[PDB]
């Protein structure tokens, strides 16, 4: 199976520098033309440099040169970019990106965030959305765990480590006006479960290396 | 450089539908290098076309590229709700290998109303100086909705942010969360918190409320 597995992103101080790296393969990485695409929150995608299959040409972004290198290790492959003199609008996420000539549509990496801030990694504070006769109709309850102010992006939240599943609703987190993001994440079950099931939700927030368990427990009357 | 501009900007058609994406060029592209990515929300764009009219990998029929020169389309020939998406064409001849501004794909569906939760702050929070009161409008469709809050019925602006979610894969509707953020002291000023939803799919405007500290 294709695989590009793109590291090194993340958090960094404005004029710093990162060093991005992707693992590919699956398909003859060594024969190919390679990318990285960029794309800032909420924005398109802009290609930022590219690479001939033997390392001997290489193109870029006027907004990039002189200060990012795109470069390959055929060996292992794999594909990297040199990131520095870093500013806001660097901010965004990478993908490694194969020339589209190899006509394999799974044929870029993940993306890695990159966050140009001067600001610190803050793990959030996870709270209970609490089941209530104002969020349960029918057969089935809401409930919810509130992900608060963390930075920088991105956290995953799971239920009961991933066994649940439909129903379940991880909202885009919001940027607040104190430079924290906050998120919700709910589900809905059914009401007899109440008093059974547990519901748990699970937070990890890698770059503040937080991790926290909330249990989520129901209002009865 | 080539400049790529997409039309349109937005698409909203049902299942069963054709879509027709178009991609124009400023100068002719060389070897129709040309290729179409699928952007879902959030995830890593898959390439459908390469060579303006060939499909990668894994691509279904009812995607298909044509063109040349400097006009290229992308049609999904029949619609399936998992289609929803923003679509970029790419030209790959000569460096920058500029992409387009996208077109975003909405599928369109009857008309379904929200079901309305609200959730007053945890006693957790509560005990850090801060009151989040949320309002979950679920499983709706159009996109377009209004949510009012009201405290003690006097109504808030300035206090709240929304999120939506992406369309679900199957039904094609939208989920989306109101956070109203008051001061611990601020939320105990007063009693009734009242979320007030408009929306199509209402024959009238429903609101959920609770007063400050019942079960
Ligand atoms: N300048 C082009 C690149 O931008 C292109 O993607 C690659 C494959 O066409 O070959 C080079 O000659
Ligand atoms: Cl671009």
């Amino acid at each position: 199976e294709v695989q590009l597995v793109e590291s090194g992103g993340g958090l960094v101080q404005p004029g710093g520098s990162l060093r991005l790296s992707c693992a590919v393969s699956g398909f003859p990485f060594s024969s190919y033309w390679m990318s990285w695409v960029r794309q800032a929150p909420g924005k398109g995608l802009e290609w930022v440099a590219n690479i001939k299959e033997d390392g001997s040409e290489k193109y870029y972004v006027d907004s990039v040169k002189g200060r990012f290198t795109i470069s390959r290790d055929n060996a292992k492959n794999s594909l990297y970019l040199q990131m520095n003199s870093l500013r806001a609008e660097d901010t965004a996420v990478y993908y490694c990106a194969t020339d589209p000539d190899v006509g394999l549509s799974d044929s870029w990496g993940q993306g890695t965030l990159v966050t140009v801030s001067s600001a610190s990694t803050k793990g959030p504070s996870v709270f209970p959305l609490a089941p209530s006769s104002k969020s349960t109709s029918g057969g089935t309850a809401a409930l919810g765990c509130l992900v608060k102010d963390y930075f920088p992006e991105p956290v995953t939240v799971s239920w009961n480590s991933g066994a649940l599943t439909s129903g379940v609703h991880t909202f885009p987190a919001v940027l607040q006006s104190s430079g924290l993001y906050s998120l919700s994440s709910v589900v809905t079950v059914p009401s007899s479960s109440l008093g059974t099931q547990t519901y748990i939700c699970n937070v990890n927030h890698k770059p503040s290396n937080t991790k926290v368990d909330k249990k989520v427990e129901p209002k009865s009357c | 450089e080539i400049v790529l501009t997409q039309s349109p900007g937005t698409l909203s058609l049902s299942p069963g539908d054709r879509a027709t994406h178009s991609c124009r060029a400023s100068q002719s592209v060389s070897r129709s290098y040309l290729a179409w990515y699928q952007q879902k929300p959030g995830q890593t764009p898959r390439l459908f076309i390469y060579g303006a009219s060939n499909r990668a990998t894994g691509i279904p029929d009812r995607f298909s590229g044509s063109g040349s020169g400097t006009y290229f389309t992308l049609t999904i020939s029949r619609l399936e709700p998992e289609d929803f998406a923003v679509y970029y064409c790419q030209q790959y001849d000569s460096a920058p290998d500029t992409f387009g501004q996208g077109t975003r794909l909405e599928i369109k569906r009857t008309v379904a109303a929200p079901s309305v939760f609200i959730f007053p702050p945890s006693d957790e929070q509560l005990k850090s100086g801060t009151a989040s009161v949320v309002c979950l409008l679920n499983n709706f469709y159009p996109r377009e909705a209004k949510v009012q809050w009201k405290v003690d019925n006097a109504l808030q602006s300035g206090n709240s942010q929304e999120s939506v979610t992406e369309q679900d894969s199957k039904d094609s509707t939208y989920s989306l969360s109101s956070t109203l953020t008051l001061s611990k002291a601020d939320y105990e000023k007063h009693k009734v918190y009242a979320c007030e939803v408009t929306h199509q799919g209402l024959s009238s405007p429903v609101t959920k409320s609770f007063n400050r500290g019942e079960c």
